[PDB]
């Protein structure tokens, strides 16, 4: 969101008093809105690259890498908890069998 | 004699009577040097009735 900063210095950055319908300010604010929205989306994208904070599609990618597939109507929190539990399954003892049952 | 519309920089179309045109001639003549004349000079008016 450095679009106004790196813009050509002579162009106006502010809607001109002489005309409320200044098309230059309209175009500039439009482009600035898209720049800031893309920056927002890029900042929020970090949550998809972590198992802790991943959501639907990327969480399904993680579960496909771990081997665990989403059930019918299975939300993200319970699904990630199920993946984490599936990785940490004790096996080979009475307590493990009792928990599995 | 003439009256016409002056398009203000603010965007209002000032359709005004003839004494505002006289105000424009007087403002033109005040800027002109002593001895000169407003004859054949432009008036910067958008339209006339």
């Amino acid at each position: 969101a450095n679009f106004l900063k790196n813009l050509h210095p002579l162009l106006r950055r502010d809607r001109n008093k002489k005309d409320n319908q200044d098309p230059n300010f309209a175009l500039i604010d439009a482009l600035n809105e898209e720049m800031n929205q893309v920056e927002k989306d890029a900042i929020e994208s970090k949550l998809q690259s972590s198992l802790k904070t991943s959501t639907s599609e990327y969480l399904d990618k993680f579960g496909d890498w771990f081997g665990v597939y989403r059930k019918t109507d299975e939300k993200d929190d319970v699904y990630r908890a199920r993946i984490i539990k599936y990785l940490l399954l004790k096996r080979g003892t009475n307590n493990a069998i009792i928990d599995a049952i | 004699a003439n009256s016409g519309t002056f398009v203000m920089d603010d965007g209002r179309k000032n359709h005004v009577p003839a004494y505002m045109v006289a105000v424009a001639l007087g403002g033109l003549a005040s800027g002109l040097e002593i001895g000169e004349s407003i004859t054949f000079k432009p008036l910067r008016v958008s339209s006339l009735d």
